[PDB]
C-alpha cells in the first residue's frame, strides 16, 4: 500500500542524495576540468624529513655557502645531511644537475636559484619545474673594484634601469619572450 | 674592461660568432645590460670572458681569490657584469651595486605523473566524512521507516 | 589606513595600490575582508640611509648583510606578520557541510513524520 | 643593501563565504516557491 | 489519461529542474577549483 | 518485495550505475569545457616557439622573406627555428 510518512520520508531522502549525485558529478567535473595534481615536495621541510629523493646543490656558489653557514633547523638539516650523502650528491655545473635530474628519474632534486630554474623550466623538452617559494631573498648585482670611480655611476644607472621598467623588459627578453613553453586526448 | 661568464641566458656564444669579432660575438642578458650601463656612463667597453671560468671564492689556506671578484681586487678587469651573488663574503672585498634582479634558493623537481586513482580517489568526490555520514544517515533512515 | 578603510567602505567600489609589505600585513588583520591580487607590479626594496659619506655607513651595510645571511631579518619578518595574524591559520576541494545540512533537515523530516504518525494513531 | 624586498601591488575587498541553506541556494529559495506551487498545484489537480 | 500525462510532464519538469541543479552546481565546483592574474586590469 | 538479497543487489547495482552515469555527465561537462577554451594564436606565437610540432613556409617567397627580414619578437624567433631546423621544414609549392 502507500503510507503518506514512509512517502515524504522517501522523498526528503530522495531529494537527499539527489543533491548528493549532484555534487558528486560536479566535484568530479571539476576534478577532471582543471586537472590540480598535489605537489610531490611542496614544503622545503619535505626534503629534509625524507630520505629517499635526493637533493643537492652545485660544487660551488651562494648556494652551498648558504647551507654551509645556515643555523637554521631545516638548511641545517639538510646541509647535514648532503655533506653526509653518498654517492656525490653535489655536481660541477648547472647543466649536470638538469640533466641529473632529467636522467635521474625524479630520484634527484636540484637546489638552485630561481633565475635558472625559471629559465630551464622554459627549456624543452619542458619536463622540469620549480616547487615552492624562494628559500631566501637575494640578488644580482654590478661589480667593481672598492674605491673605484665607476661605483657611483654604476649604482645610479642601476636605479635608473629599474625604475623605467627595462630591467624587467629585458628579462621578459630573455627568460619568457624566447620562452618555449610559456603562460604555464 | 668588463669581465662576464659564460651562462643561459646571461653570456651566450651566437651561432655566427666565429666571424664576428670584439662584443658583437656575445648575446645574453647581461650583454645588452652592458650595453645601457656603458651608455649611461659614457665609456667605451671590451667584453671579456673570466680565465678560470669561476665566481668570486677565496680560498682557505692561500687567501687568493679566484674568478671575477678576484679579476676586480687584484685589478685584472676594471667592472663585474655577471649573474653575480651579492653576498657578505664578497661584498667585504669589492663594491655591490644595488640589485638588477632580485631572486632566492629554490627547488627544481621533474614534474611527476598522477598517480592512479584507486579505490580511495574515486571516492573523494564524496568525502570520507561524508561516506561515514551517507551512512549514518542510510541506516538513520532506514531505522524510521522500521 | 585611510586607503584600507576606503576599500572597505567602498564596498568594493575602490581598489588600493599599496607596496606589498604593507598589504601582506593589512591581509592579516580583522575584520578580514581584503587581501593582494597578482605579482608586484616591479621589484623595490627597503634600506638604511644615512648622511652622505657617514662614518657610520659602511658597518651598518655590512651588518644588513650580515643579517639578512644568517636569516634574521625573515625571522623578524614572521614575528610580526604571520606569528601574530587573526585572519591567517584543513583545505580541501569538499567540506561536508554543504550536502550535510541536509541530514539535519531529513531529521526534521523523520521527527515530524514519526510525530504525525504517533498522532494518527493516537 | 635591502633588508626587505617588496614591490607595488594591488589590494582588493574579497567577502567572506560561508548547511542545508546552502544546498538550497543552487535552488536560490525560488524552488520552495515555484517548484512547490507546482507540487501542490499537481497535487490538487490529482485530487 | 489525463492524470497520466500531467504525471509524465511533471516527470519531465523535475527532471529539467534536477539536470539544471546539477548543472550548475557542476559550475559552482569547477569555478571552485579556478581561481580568480594581470594587473593591468 | 521486500527480499533483502537481491534489494541489496537492486541498491548496490543502483548506486554502481549511479557513480557510472556521474561520470559521464561529469567527464562530458569538462569535455565540452576545454572544447571552446582560446587556441594558440599569439600562443601559436608561443606555439611556435614549443618545438614538438614543426612548422615551415615556402622555400621561396613572399612569406619566407617576411620572416626573414622581421625584427618583431615573434616572428623572428620563428625565422630563428626554421633556418636552423633539422629536418628542413621548408617546402616547394603549395
Ligand atoms: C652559476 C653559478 C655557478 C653561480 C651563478 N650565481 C651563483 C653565485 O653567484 O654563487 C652560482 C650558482 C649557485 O651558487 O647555485
Ligand atoms: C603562391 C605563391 C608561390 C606566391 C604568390 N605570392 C607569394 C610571392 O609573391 O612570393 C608566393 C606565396 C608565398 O610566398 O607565400
Amino acid at each position: 500500500p502507500r503510507s503518506l510518512s514512509a512517502r515524504i520520508v522517501a522523498g526528503v531522502w530522495w531529494f537527499f542524495t539527489l543533491i548528493i549525485i549532484s555534487s558528486y558529478t560536479a566535484n568530479l567535473a571539476a576534478f577532471l576540468t582543471v586537472e590540480r595534481m598535489v605537489s610531490p615536495i611542496e614544503s622545503a621541510e619535505d626534503l629534509s624529513k625524507q630520505t629517499e629523493i635526493a637533493y643537492g646543490t652545485l660544487d660551488s656558489g651562494s648556494t652551498k655557502e648558504f647551507f654551509r653557514r645556515s643555523k637554521i633547523a631545516v638548511f641545517d638539516k639538510m646541509w647535514t645531511y648532503m655533506r653526509s650523502a653518498e654517492p656525490s650528491v653535489f655536481v660541477r655545473t648547472t647543466a649536470e644537475g638538469v640533466a641529473r635530474v632529467r636522467k635521474s628519474k625524479g630520484k634527484y632534486a636540484y637546489l638552485l636559484e630561481s633565475t635558472m630554474n625559471e629559465y630551464i623550466e622554459q627549456r624543452k623538452p619542458c619536463d622540469t619545474m620549480k616547487v615552492g617559494g624562494n628559500l631566501d631573498s637575494k640578488g644580482y648585482g654590478i661589480a667593481t673594484p672598492k674605491g673605484s670611480s665607476l661605483g657611483t655611476p654604476v649604482n645610479l644607472a642601476v636605479l635608473k634601469l629599474s625604475e623605467q621598467g627595462v630591467l624587467d623588459k629585458l628579462k621578459n627578453k630573455w627568460w619568457y619572450d624566447k620562452g618555449e613553453c610559456g603562460a604555464k586526448k | 674592461v668588463v669581465t662576464t661568464i659564460l651562462e643561459s641566458p646571461y653570456v651566450m656564444m651566437k651561432k655566427n660568432h666565429e666571424m664576428l669579432e670584439g662584443n658583437e660575438r656575445y648575446e645574453g642578458y647581461c650583454v645588452d645590460l652592458a650595453a645601457e650601463i656603458a651608455k649611461h656612463c659614457g665609456f667605451k667597453y671590451k667584453l671579456t670572458i673570466v680565465g678560470d671560468g669561476k665566481y668570486g671564492a677565496r680560498d682557505a689556506d692561500t687567501k687568493i681569490w679566484n674568478g671575477m671578484v678576484g679579476e676586480l681586487v687584484y685589478g685584472k678587469a676594471d667592472i663585474a657584469i655577471a649573474p653575480l651573488t651579492i653576498t657578505l663574503v664578497r661584498e667585504e672585498v669589492i663594491d655591490f651595486s644595488k640589485p638588477f634582479m632580485s631572486l632566492g634558493i629554490s627547488i627544481m623537481i621533474k614534474k611527476p605523473q598522477k598517480s592512479k586513482p584507486g579505490v580511495f580517489s574515486f571516492l573523494d568526490p564524496l568525502a570520507y566524512e561524508i561516506w561515514m555520514a551517507i551512512v549514518f544517515a542510510y541506516i538513520g533512515v532506514s531505522v524510521v521507516l522500521f | 589606513a585611510e586607503g584600507v578603510a576606503r576599500v572597505r567602505k567602498s564596498k568594493g567600489k575602490y581598489a588600493y595600490l599599496l607596496e606589498s609589505t604593507m598589504n601582506e600585513y593589512i591581509e592579516q588583520r580583522k575584520p578580514c575582508d581584503t587581501m593582494k591580487v597578482g605579482g608586484n607590479l616591479d621589484s623595490k626594496g627597503y634600506g638604511i640611509a644615512t648622511p652622505k659619506g657617514s662614518s657610520l655607513g659602511t658597518p651598518v651595510n655590512l651588518a644588513v648583510l650580515k643579517l639578512s645571511e644568517q636569516g634574521v631579518l625573515d625571522k623578524l619578518k614572521n614575528k610580526w606578520w604571520y606569528d601574530k595574524g587573526e585572519c591567517g591559520a584543513k583545505t580541501s576541494a569538499l567540506s561536508l557541510s554543504n550536502v550535510a545540512g541536509v541530514f539535519y533537515i531529513l531529521v526534521g523530516g523523520l521527527g515530524l513524520a514519526m510525530l504525525v504518525a504517533l498522532i494518527e494513531f493516537a
